[PDB]
């Protein structure tokens, strides 16, 4: 039972992470994309 | 009527079955280690009881976490560039 | 309902497995093994660090037995 | 049939008793070229008993 | 389904022997527990930053606004 529940968890984990640092990717592209928007008009 | 606060007293040295002089060694060793490891496994069972459980409450509030979070973003993401188009 | 167990020779509990169908049960000496007839599952817990008198672990089979008394190790 | 050794033979008194009297039931009732007829009282209406 | 009786010393020995083992074995993955245990501290840390970052949005949202 926690061989077979701590399976999906850790992959959980790794697809946490792998989605994590590309929305923050994202999201720092998104905030120089702001901030420039800004600077233009 | 009668009270069963007797205790054993003496040595188990004799016995026409199962345990002998030769062998009671082996039984006292085991004996013993049962109910160490029996000990250790009430034990186990009882971390396990609350590891398991913190385990499913943190990934619980962890899920409930990801899905408010990300709708949120999606929804204020949405909103601002649609604005940034019209206008 | 306190159920009473007769005892048998292998050669009968044998044949009662190749014919089930069990009331009177039956047991016999294997070794030091008991065999019953019928694939009964009285309990006790693991080894007995216990913690529960479990309502005598589960109002299971009860045996009356002589058993070997201890040798003398001790004065008192 | 309590146990295979305790030599499980039926008997079926029942059986030979409930078709006993039926050996003469059908053989009274409708054994015959038909069951039943009527009679009447009186030549008025013997013509409708037939 | 029925075990025969042989030595009781040799079956003490196979008592104790894989049970030396259950344990043994149950002791590690009870380290492989607790090690993971050890991590799941960044989820928490991102968590916070998230509402830093969620209330640096809002206080700049509401100086838009306030703006426009």
């Amino acid at each position: 039972t926690i061989d077979d529940l701590i399976a999906e968890v850790e992959r959980l984990y790794q697809q946490g992470v792998l989605m994590k640092q590309d929305i923050e990717d994202l999201k720092q592209d998104f905030k120089d994309q702001d901030a420039r928007l800004m600077s233009l008009i | 009527i009668v009270y069963n606060n007797q205790a054993p007293d003496a040595v188990n040295n004799v016995g026409q079955f199962g345990a002998t002089e030769g062998s009671i060694g082996a039984y006292k060793q085991a004996a013993e280690y049962a109910a160490d490891s029996k000990y250790w496994a009430l034990l186990a069972e009882s971390k396990f009881g609350t590891i398991d459980d913190l385990i499913a409450e943190v990934e619980r509030l962890y899920q409930q976490g990801v899905l408010m979070k990300q709708d949120i973003e999606d929804l204020k993401q949405d909103f601002k560039d649609q604005d940034a188009r019209l206008m | 309902d306190g159920t009473i167990f007769q005892v048998t020779s292998p050669e009968e509990i044998s044949y009662r497995r190749q014919h089930g169908t069990n009331q009177p049960v039956n047991f016999a000496r294997f070794g030091s093994r008991f065999i019953f007839y019928p694939s009964i599952e009285a309990d006790t817990p693991y080894y007995p660090d216990d913690g529960s008198p479990l309502i005598p672990a589960e109002n299971s089979v009860i045996l009356s037995y002589y058993a070997d008394p201890p040798e003398f190790h001790e004065d008192t | 049939p309590v146990t295979a050794g305790s030599s499980s033979w039926v008997d079926r008194t029942v059986w030979e008793s409930v078709n006993g009297t039926l050996q003469d039931i059908i053989n009274v009732f409708c054994s015959g070229d038909e069951a039943v007829t009527f009679v009447a009282d009186n030549q008025q209406d013997s013509d409708a008993a037939d």
